[PDB]
């Protein structure tokens, strides 16, 4: 009485599964969440045209457990289904090109969505999760779709939430290969001596403060545990780039001494992100809008420079 | 076994908040937010520059009696 038909379930688009689905039973019955192309069908009886098709499950057993474990590098329960969720926006979303970078048109609230993938198109940074890395090569051919849903998933963040540029930058640096990051910076205060710490990896790359570089490498005051105000400076840095962070002010851009920048108008309740870049000149990308300028000054709230080796020269 | 920090906020005043550093940093953050009047998932905690991640316990980041947690804001575009 039982009548079944074959199909392939996946957690990763790589590794097929044969599976033979009684078409009495719910997709979901049967394998839990189901998706077919993004469209949900855990409610729905199998259709004879599903035979051979290839079906999204959520990783139920063990097998698929690793097998996600090693593409997405989490095992958060309810990543993949977030995941389906976001997707199913990002695919209507459009992605130009703008200035030579995949940028993300207008819809959602995607605009600091929008300032991550272009920050990441001038980073030289490769991705350890297998699906961040796939999912980025399809952004810059102006495919984001999952790569965008995917950012989504990783900051825990839904289509349509307001966002924080810096913030998904940081979730998404913790999938990065900064492994050979190091920064090495220095604590001299006149009473407390001197204190060198290394940092590594996303800690070696960011830095919440001063949007200046040169700030860092001349020196920064900060609060000293003893009462003082003792005064930090940078002393080794290695890395493809670094991101220098700070409260949005109103900040003056020049050509030749950044890579590329965010700026952000409002307030902390509300506000817009716009992308500055710097090539034969000053590119301002706010969404799909293109705008080509010589001087640039404004709020300024997430700068990037590019970098290989620097060694201080104080001491 | 409570001891005090100092948690500093965006204009620069730090007030004392006692912690024991087994609590997780979330809850500390719940009574940063009670202080300051923004909500927890508007703002972050760091120290010494490291970011503290919510369900870690405070003790593994090092706090000392009257160190210095600072408060930032996350934007909203
Ligand atoms: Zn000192």
């Amino acid at each position: 009485e039982v009548k079944t038909i074959k199909v392939f379930t996946t957690v990763d688009n790589t590794n097929l599964h044969t599976q033979l689905v009684d078409m009495s039973m719910t997709y979901g019955q049967q394998f839990g969440p189901t998706y077919l192309d993004g469209a949900d069908v855990t409610k729905i009886k199998p259709h004879v045209n599903h035979e051979g098709k290839t079906f999204f499950v959520l990783p139920s057993d063990d097998t698929l457990r690793s097998e996600a474990f090693e593409y997405y590098h989490t095992l958060d329960e309810s990543f993949l289904g977030r995941y389906m969720s976001a997707l199913n926006h990002t695919k209507k979303w459009k992605f130009p090109q703008v200035g030579g970078l995949t940028s993300i048109k207008w819809a959602d609230n995607n605009c600091y969505l929008s300032s991550v993938l272009l920050a990441l198109q001038q980073l030289e940074v490769k991705f350890n999760a297998p699906a961040l890395q796939e999912a980025y090569y399809r952004a810059r051919a102006g495919d984001a779709a999952n790569f965008c849903a995917l950012i989504l998933a990783y900051s825990n963040k839904t289509v349509g939430e307001l966002g924080d540029v810096r913030e998904t930058m940081t979730h998404l640096l913790q999938h990065a290969n900064l492994e050979s990051a190091k920064r090495v910076l220095n604590v001299v205060c006149k009473h407390c001596g001197q204190k060198t710490t290394t940092l590594t990896g996303v800690e070696a790359v960011m830095y919440m403060g001063t949007l200046s570089y040169d700030n860092l490498k001349t020196g920064v005051s900060i609060p000293c545990v003893c009462g003082r105000d003792a005064t930090q400076y940078l002393v080794q840095q290695e890395s493809s780039f670094v991101m220098m962070s700070a409260p949005p002010a109103e900040y003056k851009l020049q050509q030749g001494t950044f890579l590329c920048a965010n700026e952000y108008t409002g307030n902390y309740q509300c506000g817009h992100y716009t992308h500055i870049t710097a090539k034969e000149t000053l590119y301002r990308i706010d969404g799909a809008h293109l705008t080509k300028m010589s001087e640039y000054k404004g709020p300024v709230t997430d700068v990037f420079y590019k970098e290989t080796s620097y060694t201080t020269t104080i001491k | 076994e409570p001891l005090s920090i100092l948690v500093r906020n965006n204009k620069g005043r730090s007030s004392t908040y006692e912690v024991r550093l087994t609590q997780t940093v979330a809850h500390l953050k719940q009574q940063v937010s009670g202080l300051e009047g923004v909500q927890d998932d508007l703002f972050w905690l760091t120290f010494e520059g490291k970011p503290l991640e919510d369900q870690l316990p405070l003790g593994e980041y090092g706090l000392k009696p009257l160190s210095t947690v600072f408060m930032n804001l996350r934007l909203r575009g």
